[PDB]
């Protein structure tokens, strides 16, 4: 017959919302923190 | 992510269908291709086949190619393998595998299933025999004591057994099903306890013989001639 | 705006323009209404020099 070639981008079946500019929510596959709110708790 | 649940008898007459299914949790079925794989205890593992968990093409080993028929399901989540004219040698553990999409590629059964014991009925299937071993002195380390539980007479196998329902787990070890002269299969799950508790409890060894549906939370007991 | 064979002639979409606008509100909110509130400051005029 006739070949066909169609290109794409991976996801994942679990991602997390981000805050962007362009739209307040999205989803993105992988995500990290850049707050740490927790403490070993001692000096 | 994804995990799967593999279901199916443990036993089936010789010359008769093989029914399996597995399970997928997490992810879309719909998004991935899915295979079965072959293992006997301790001798080498082989491919199956697999199917298109999208559309339902499917391929199959040229050995169990007619041999073999494995199904799917959109509906349910599931996915089925239909082995008909099984030998006696077909004995063996399953899996459920995840494939990649490309029908040549790399990276094949990245996920496993947790894996499904499946032996020919043979013999007649019948109830475990659950003997209780009495720790004696000649059974007794410094440190420990030997409490045994045998699981003799049953068939088929296995029989997966529970220590106070999994309360105990230090030193326990379940030694591997035993082909006696009987021409019936047998074993123990060893425990090991420490020495400063014997004569206080009575300790408890629990049967799990999952297709008799068989609870033998039978204790372990010191009796006199 | 096509031009056809029948004459001359325009239409508008939503489709696209609903999409347009919404982002707009969007980030029309993102910077209206939300505010801080600051309820004692430190004086801000002096009429002597301390
Ligand atoms: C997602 O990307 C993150 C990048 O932060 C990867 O996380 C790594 O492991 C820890 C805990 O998540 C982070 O503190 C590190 O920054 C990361 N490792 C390094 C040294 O780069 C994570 O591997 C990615 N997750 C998946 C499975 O895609
Ligand atoms: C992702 O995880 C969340 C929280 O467990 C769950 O509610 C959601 O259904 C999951 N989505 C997928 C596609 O697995």
């Amino acid at each position: 017959s006739t070949a066909t070639l169609c290109l794409g981008h991976h996801a994942v079946p679990n991602g997390t919302i981000v805050k962007t500019i362009t739209n307040d929510q999205i989803e993105v596959t992988n995500a990290t923190e850049l707050v740490q709110n927790s403490s070993i708790g001692e000096i | 992510q994804v995990q799967l649940q593999e279901s199916g008898p443990g036993l089936v007459k010789p010359s008769e269908t093989l029914s399996l299914t597995c399970a997928v949790s997490g992810g879309t079925f719909s998004a991935y291709y899915w295979g079965w794989i072959r293992q006997p205890p301790g001798k080498g593992l082989e491919w199956i086949g697999s199917i298109s968990g999208g559309s339902g093409s499917t391929d199959y080993s040229p050995s169990l190619k007619s041999r073999a028929t494995i199904s799917r399901d959109t509906s349910k989540n599931q996915f089925s393998l239909k082995l008909t004219s099984v030998t006696a040698a077909d004995t063996a553990v399953y899996y459920c595998v995840r494939k990649y999409w490309g029908d040549y590629y790399a990276n094949w059964f990245d996920v496993w299933g947790p894996g499904v014991l499946v032996t020919v009925s043979s013999a007649s299937t019948k109830g475990p025999s659950v003997f209780p071993l009495a720790p004696c002195s000649r059974s007794t380390s410094e440190s420990t004591a030997a409490l045994g539980c045998l699981v003799k007479d049953y068939f088929p196998e296995p029989v997966t057994v529970s220590w106070n329902s999994g309360s105990l787990t230090s030193g326990v070890h379940t030694f591997p099903a035993v082909l006696q002269s009987s021409g019936l299969y047998s074993l123990s799950s060893v425990v090991t306890v420490p020495s400063s508790s014997l004569g206080t409890q009575t300790y408890v060894c629990n049967v799990n013989h999952k297709p008799s549906n068989t609870k033998v939370d039978k204790r372990v007991e010191i009796k006199t001639c | 705006r096509h031009q056809n064979s029948e004459g001359r002639g325009q239409a508008a979409d939503l489709k696209s323009t609903q999409a347009a606008i919404d982002q707009i509100n969007g980030k029309l909110n993102r910077l209206i209404g939300k505010t801080n509130e600051k309820f004692h400051q430190i004086e801000k005029e002096f009429s002597e020099v301390e």
